[PDB]
């Protein structure tokens, strides 16, 4: 079989505990090929926290332990915290040949509370101007759950062509941000009052607008 | 405790080969209790092991990739590299080294890895890019620095040289229809600081080699 | 008038799992055994109601010579009067043994890299093995109360595991070549002697 397999994501309340399930093939008996587990923050490198099924390095918190059913192995965290928001892998030596990683959980910690994105406009700067470029850039952050869509807005007029926008990403805090981009010539920018950047997330609606000054 | 410093090209032709290098120091290669890995993941997807190899130069690979991968130790130099040949977009991933440590048959795990580097697999030449003030215009202001229209990614932002990490956000980049990459990179601060505390991001695009500073004033 | 082929013995290429160990039969020769104990290439070279230097005097009825490949850990199990995994269910000594144990480590032939899974011994079995008895079986353990029908499955194992040999393993966990020498005087013409 080869693919381990793993739920795509579980959840839980703050100071619960948790576990996440590694089911492969491959049945080995007792205190043979145990299996590890890893910690993964986004833009980070893995992390180890269970080696031999059970034991944790120096320097891991004691609220993760591992065990095996078996078939099946088992990574438990109790008393969640913010910070236990990640993806995790297990890995295992399978079928005495390759070294296989799991598919992959995204730890979510419940209980998060509903909040407004703050937004940030800026309008070209000179120095972009007198290249005969004109970039605005609306900044998105702090803002849960993760998704928001953006309006732009010349004067009081939508926009479409040359907007550019991310996809949310999770940031230290676990709330979530996102950016925008409206390129635009020089002409076009002087020739408007004032562009604007609606954010809407979760039925609220925050605006921003900048005038060429 | 060890440690492995990965460096490498982040931007690899089509048909042509990945080369990467990791470095062991605070430790030596030449360990009988240790193996030494690369393993690769997508971005967004999961991780993959490539292969290993020990201190004397016996290799164990992925079957999945060993008709393309070829990985190498130097025990002179304290360093192993990888090679993957006839790379395409489905290569373009972060890769990492990690030591491989099998002292038993009760388990085997990864520890410590390196800091990883994205290799990209794109036909798109490399190129520079335009860093612009994101001047503040106002008890905190918002200042920052626009990174435009660059390729391969990634690009590197700091402030103050690393003075000023507290209220910095640098967001993820964009794909632009041209085919470049675009970034911002922004901080709140106190606004009784602009006139008198300077600040100065410091943009780093290694697929360049260009390092640019570009000081951060109010309009005018 | 001749040497006796301990060499084919030691100094064989190929040894087998400790569970199915390989004995070889010495009769009608003439053995040195200066060969042995003036080698410095062994670990462990016991023996037991014998003396090394006090053997090439002696003569014996036939000598039997077991050779088979375990872990550094159970090393010290190949003696008489232990237990473990090895002395209940591979390999069992009497209490009243004649001969040496001699073992060296083979962590540079009989560890690959990738993993050496053709060493196996003996995890399961219903009673102790006598001395120098040798179970092959590889019948379904039946560890509960269920019977098992020759399938895998909850409490029906499989009775042989796999070492898993590799160079990076502890000492304790490396693969370590043993050949037992037993020397056996019974009331019928003696055949193996020494110089
Ligand atoms: C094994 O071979 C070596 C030479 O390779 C020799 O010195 C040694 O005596 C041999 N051992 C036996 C038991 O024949």
């Amino acid at each position: 079989s080869y693919e381990l397999t793993q739920p795509a994501s579980v959840s839980g309340s703050p100071g619960q505990s948790i576990t996440i399930s590694c089911t492969g093939t491959s049945i080995d008996v007792g205190n043979y090929n145990l299996a590890s587990w890893y910690q993964q923050h986004p833009g980070k490198a893995p992390k180890l926290i269970i080696y031999e099924g059970s034991r944790r390095p120096s320097g891991v918190s004691n609220r993760f332990s591992g065990a095996k059913s078996g078939n099946t192995a088992s990574l438990t965290i109790s008393g969640l915290q913010a910070e236990d928001e990640a993806d995790y892998y297990c890995c295992s030596y399978v079928g005495s040949s390759t070294y296989v990683f799991g598919s992959g959980t995204k730890v979510t910690v419940l209980g998060q509370p509903k909040a407004n994105p703050t937004v940030t406009l800026f309008p070209p700067s000179s120095e972009e101007l007198q290249a005969n470029k004109a970039t605005l850039v609306c900044l998105i952050s702090d803002f849960y759950p993760g998704a928001v869509t953006v309006a732009w807005k010349a004067d009081s007029s939508p926009v479409k062509a040359g907007v550019e926008t991310t996809t949310p990403s999770k940031q230290s805090n676990n709330k979530y941000a996102a950016s925008s981009y409206l390129s635009l010539t020089p002409e076009q920018w002087k020739s408007h009052r004032s562009y604007s950047c609606q954010v809407t997330h979760e039925g609220s609606t925050v605006e921003k607008t900048v005038a060429p000054t | 405790q060890v440690q492995l410093v990965q460096s490498g090209p982040g931007l690899v032709k089509p048909s042509q080969t990945l080369s990467l290098t990791c470095s062991v120091s605070d430790g030596s290669i030449s360990s009988s209790d240790y193996y030494w890995s690369w393993i690769r993941q997508p971005p967004g997807k999961g991780l993959e092991w490539i292969g290993y190899i020990y201190y004397t130069g016996s290799t164990y690979y992925n079957p999945s990739l060993k008709s393309r991968v070829s990985i190498s130790v130097d025990r002179s130099k304290n360093q192993f590299s990888l090679k993957l040949s006839s790379v395409t977009a489905a290569d373009t991933a972060v890769y990492y080294c990690a030591r491989l440590v099998v002292p038993s048959p009760k388990g085997s795990w990864f520890d410590p890895w390196g800091q990883g580097t994205l290799v990209t697999v794109s036909s798109a030449s490399t190129k520079g890019p335009s860093v612009f003030p994101l001047a503040p215009s106002s008890g905190t202001a918002a200042l920052g620095c626009l990174v435009k229209d660059y390729f391969p990614e990634p690009v590197t932002v700091s402030w103050n040289s690393g003075a000023l990490t507290s209220g910095v956000h640098t967001f993820p980049a964009v794909l632009q229809s041209s085919g470049l990459y675009s970034l911002s990179s922004v901080v709140t601060v106190p606004s009784s600081s602009l006139g008198t505390q300077t600040y100065i991001c410091n943009v780093n695009h290694k697929p360049s080699n260009t390092k640019v500073d570009k000081k951060v004033e109010p309009k005018s | 008038t001749n040497l006796c082929p301990f060499g084919e013995v030691f100094n064989a290429t190929r040894f087998a799992s400790v569970y199915a160990w390989n004995r070889k039969r010495i009769s009608n020769c003439v053995a040195d055994y200066s060969v042995l104990y003036n080698s410095a290439s062994f670990s462990t070279f016991k023996c037991y109601g014998v003396s090394p230097t006090k053997l090439n005097d002696l003569c014996f009825t036939n000598v039997y010579a077991d050779s088979f490949v375990i872990r550094g850990d159970e090393v010290r199990q190949i003696a008489p009067g232990q237990t473990g995994n090895i002395a209940d269910y591979n390999y069992k000594l009497p209490d009243d043994f004649t001969g040496c144990v001699i073992a060296w480590n083979s962590n540079n032939l009989d560890s690959k890299v990738g993993g050496n899974y053709n060493y196996l011994y003996r995890l399961f079995r219903k009673s102790n093995l006598k001395p120098f008895e040798r179970d092959i079986s590889t019948e379904i353990y039946q560890a509960g109360s269920t019977p098992c029908n020759g399938v895998k499955g909850f409490n029906c194992y499989f009775p042989l595991q796999s070492y898993g040999f590799q160079p990076t393993y502890g000492v304790g966990y490396q693969p370590y070549r043993v050949v037992v020498l037993s020397f056996e005087l019974l009331h019928a013409p003696a055949t193996v002697c020494g110089k």
